[PDB]
């Protein structure tokens, strides 16, 4: 599964604390991606691995 | 790492084709079928003629 | 450079152009006179970087556009204001093909 969400707010939610974000929203929802290529993600300047 | 969007304006190019409209192949598919279904169904199949 | 306020943020926190439509200086073509000012101008194809969406903004990614009127004329030293534009990089057709 690749990186996907329902928001542009989920998304900028996962890049904000890794480790304590809300896979399930009221509604929404968001995916993090597990796959062989651990690819590293850049929205400014925090990153996640 | 770009934010692209998939919303259903993307879709509208498999969504739209009329091979995902057509039910030829599926009922080509299920009359060519080795089992069929068991039990059947009577009751509002068509509509008959008073 | 004038925009409409429909332009996402999301586009504005990478490192993209300033018009809409990323110039693709090479993944154009090399030497081609129709597909560098085909992913450049013509919008009839959305740019290589969101294929959702042609351009971030029609009042300067158009070859007649505003961003095109007010800032790229052909840039010569000997002009009489001569003041620096700094987005006259972004925007001269000579420029965007030089490469």
């Amino acid at each position: 599964p690749a990186l996907s969400a329902s928001s542009r707010a989920l998304i900028d939610e996962f890049m904000s604390v890794k480790q304590t974000h809300a896979p399930i929203h009221y509604g929404h929802y968001i995916i993090e991606e597990v796959a062989p290529v651990r690819r590293i993600l850049k929205f400014g300047n925090k990153v996640v691995f | 790492n770009l934010l692209l969007a998939f919303n259903l304006q993307n879709a509208l190019k498999v969504l739209c084709h009329p091979r995902l409209h057509t039910p030829a192949h599926t009922l080509n598919s299920l009359n060519a079928a080795p089992a069929p279904r068991d039990r059947r169904e009577t009751y509002s199949l068509q509509h008959r003629r008073p | 450079i004038v925009t409409p306020v429909t332009a996402d943020v999301a586009y504005f926190q990478k490192s993209n152009s300033p018009r809409g439509r990323a110039a693709c200086v090479v993944s154009c073509e090399n030497y081609n006179q129709e597909v560098a000012e085909g992913l450049i101008y013509d919008h009839s194809r959305p740019d290589a970087a969101y294929e959702y969406r042609s351009t971030v903004n029609p009042w300067a990614s158009q070859l007649g556009s505003l961003g095109d009127i007010m800032y790229n004329s052909s840039y010569r030293q000997t002009a009489v204001p001569g003041l620096y534009s700094p987005c006259r990089a972004f925007f001269n057709k000579e420029e965007l093909l030089r490469n």
